[PDB]
């Protein structure tokens, strides 16, 4: 069971190529949870799985790395997540955080309130969502939904440095086709699917190093039924094993450059670089509530 | 909740924690215990988990009274000297991290929780 010691699945090509109509999701172990390895909230675990498979893209990760959380407080005014953040990232990492509710943190910067009202001044590194919106579990047919998604295609589309990435959560009933779109702006992206969480239709879309221009024509309302197909088709065992080993979690300490750089000189040259992780144009240089 | 709500009717929050969990009162839940490799070097609070095989971490945040009931800090300096970074308690007192923090002190020198890792 080699896929248990893997921090979760990542959509493979096979089912991206497929051509298919949205279905119902229907997983064998819907809603089964597995226990925490301590006192320890599901959300680290969940997060630490995310931050394990990120490991392995090709993340830009300069110094003053500038990343910014939604959907980061809980039911219970704590932000498991954004601690893992913090234990994730470069210590010289900003981390802004934001929630519709009140909550303590150990972010850098804490902002309440939809996430509309955060006005990101300068473009960003990473962008991390967990939002969700309970009335999406009030479900006729399944469509694109808006929610909070208008505003993050939109901060994808502008304040997101070249070669910076995105990790936005979905699910079944969570998601949206300009969303899916937009990862065709990436060099790569994926779906990726926590063990600890398996049970569920959540998934986070990936879009890892952000080119600005379309790289891939993706039909979104198909790629989210492509998404559904592959959980139908895909055995999942709830896990944590990627979690024992955890000699090597934090994130490499890359110190990926900063350039300021006019389109015009966007070149083959530095398209590869922002490509494999190796480059982010942006300002070297403000997020605050509207 | 209780306690939460209790810590703002007083004029001295660390002696209201502490009195009400000393006379049976259920510690404050949900502080935000992390997953580590226990090999840190022990020290009291740090900017990466420093557990060793005899601690657990937390972030930071979740184990300050003071951010957690949304009240107004004792330092001096206005700033948190937990929120941000990570806090180190000894395994045999995680059943209350908010009393352990309000009733201990890192050593100044070392750094260390003074009783639990000091050893100036
Ligand atoms: C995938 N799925 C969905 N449904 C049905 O469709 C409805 C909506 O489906 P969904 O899009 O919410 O997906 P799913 O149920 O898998 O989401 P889940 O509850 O696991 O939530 C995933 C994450 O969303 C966030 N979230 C969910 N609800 C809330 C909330 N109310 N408030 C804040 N966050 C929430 C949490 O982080 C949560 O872990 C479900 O409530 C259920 O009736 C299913 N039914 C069966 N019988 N088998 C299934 O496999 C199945
Ligand atoms: C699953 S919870 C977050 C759990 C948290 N990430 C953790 O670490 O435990 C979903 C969060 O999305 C937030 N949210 C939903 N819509 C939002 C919006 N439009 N703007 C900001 N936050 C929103 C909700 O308030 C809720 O706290
Ligand atoms: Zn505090
Ligand atoms: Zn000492």
């Amino acid at each position: 069971a080699s896929a248990d010691w893997k921090p979760g699945h990542a959509m493979p090509s096979l089912f991206k190529v497929q051509n298919v109509n949205l279905e119902r999701c229907e997983l064998a172990n819907y809603k089964q949870s597995i226990p925490m390895p301590r006192g320890v909230h599901m959300n680290i675990a969940k997060y630490m799985q995310l931050c394990q498979y990120l490991n392995t893209c090709t993340l830009a990760v300069p110094a003053n790395m500038r990343v910014i959380h939604f959907g980061a407080g809980s039911d219970k005014g704590i932000a498991p997540g954004t601690s893992v953040l913090r234990q994730w990232l470069p210590t010289d990492a900003i981390i802004i955080d934001n929630d519709l509710n009140e909550f303590v943190s150990d972010a850098d910067i804490t902002l309440f309130g939809d996430c509309v009202t955060v006005r990101v001044g300068q473009q960003v590194d990473l962008v991390i969502s967990d939002m969700y919106d309970p009335t999406t579990k009030n479900v006729g047919s399944n469509e694109s939904k808006a929610l909070f998604f208008t505003y993050l295609c939109n901060l994808i589309n502008n304040n997101l440095a070249l070669g910076g990435s995105v990790a936005i959560k979905i699910t079944e009933h969570s998601w949206s086709v300009e969303l899916y779109e937009l990862m065709g702006k990436f060099a790569w992206w994926t779906v990726f699917c926590t063990n600890a969480n398996a049970s569920s239709s959540e998934g986070f879309l990936l879009g890892i190093n952000y080119l600005g221009t379309i790289k891939e024509n993706i039909d979104g309302g198909a790629m989210h039924a492509n998404y559904i197909f592959w959980r139908n088709s895909t055995p999942m065992n709830l896990s944590t094993y990627s979690l024992f080993d955890l000699s090597k979690f934090q994130l490499k300490l890359k110190g990926t450059p900063v350039l300021q750089l006019k389109e015009s000189q966007i070149n083959e040259l530095v398209i590869s670089l922002l490509s494999q992780g190796k480059l982010l144009i942006r300002d070297n240089d403000s997020v605050s509530t509207d | 909740s209780s306690v939460l709500s209790l810590v703002n009717f007083t004029v001295d929050p660390q002696k209201a924690y502490l009195d009400f969990v000393n006379a049976g009162g259920a510690p404050l839940t949900n502080c935000v215990k992390m997953l580590t490799p226990k090999t840190g070097t022990g020290i009291a609070i740090s900017v990466k988990p420093e557990s060793t095989a005899d601690q657990e971490t937390y972030g930071g945040a979740s184990v300050c009274l003071y951010c957690r009931a949304h009240i107004e800090h004792p330092d001096v300096s206005g700033v948190c000297k937990y929120k941000g970074k990570f806090v180190q308690i000894p395994a045999q007192c995680v059943r209350d991290p908010v009393g352990f923090c309000l009733s201990n002190t890192p050593c100044n020198v070392c750094q260390y929780w003074i009783g639990y890792g000091c050893n100036c």
